[PDB]
């Protein structure tokens, strides 16, 4: 442990740009794994509507698939406004 | 004793000729059978032989396409 921190002491003088570089670089690659909020940015483009909304034929067998857009059935969005 | 000790009986030969022949003559009738199969499939492309690829149907997606007419 002795080694690794003289290198880094002794790089942190006379090198600072590389230091602060591999830093961002270390740090801009894992910290993306262990956020929360990636799954939020990944649900927000999700529901982001480029299309129209083709509506599905109904049989009598969609209890989940609304009949009007203020149906309680379907996906909702007061997750977003809360954001 | 020469015929005795160093030779068998003329039946030997002439059946092993008969085995012979009939092998030859199946292998010579097999090779033209094949000649005629091979033609025939090339020229027509119904059978297991000469099967060129096509572009597989499970590559296409069936969805709407923002547009009605596809
Ligand atoms: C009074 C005598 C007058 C006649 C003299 C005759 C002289 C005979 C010598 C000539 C030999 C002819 C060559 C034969 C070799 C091929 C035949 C071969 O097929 O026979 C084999 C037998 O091989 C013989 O033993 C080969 C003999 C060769 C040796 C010659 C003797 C003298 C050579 C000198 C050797 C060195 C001397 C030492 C010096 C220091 C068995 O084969 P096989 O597939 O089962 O036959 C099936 C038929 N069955 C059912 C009857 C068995
Ligand atoms: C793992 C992450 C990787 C992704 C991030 C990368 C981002 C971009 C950085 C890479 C760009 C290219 C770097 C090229 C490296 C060349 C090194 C080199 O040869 O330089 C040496 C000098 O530098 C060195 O000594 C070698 C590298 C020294 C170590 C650099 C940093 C190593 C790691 C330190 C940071 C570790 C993590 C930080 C955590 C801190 C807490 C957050 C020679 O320099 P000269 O021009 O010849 O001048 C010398 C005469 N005056």
């Amino acid at each position: 442990a002795g080694r690794i921190a003289s290198f880094l002491k002794n790089a942190w003088a006379k090198e600072p740009v590389l230091v602060a570089s591999f830093a961002i670089g270390g740090l801009a690659i894992i910290l993306p794994s262990l956020s929360p909020y990636t799954n939020y940015a990944i649900r927000i483009n999700r529901a982001t509507p480029y299309n129209y909304p083709v509506p599905l034929r109904d049989d009598g067998n969609m209890p989940d698939v609304p009949s009007h857009p203020q149906d309680p059935q379907g996906p909702s969005l007061e997750w977003l406004k809360n954001l | 004793w020469i015929a005795r000790t160093f030779y068998d009986g003329p039946e030997k030969n002439y059946e092993k000729t008969m085995a012979i022949l009939q092998i030859e003559a199946e292998k010579a009738e097999l090779r033209l059978k094949e000649l005629e199969v091979r033609r025939l499939m090339r020229a027509r492309g119904d059978g297991p032989w000469y099967q060129y690829p096509t572009i597989d149907k499970a590559l296409i997606d069936h969805s709407p396409k923002t547009t009605p007419d596809n």
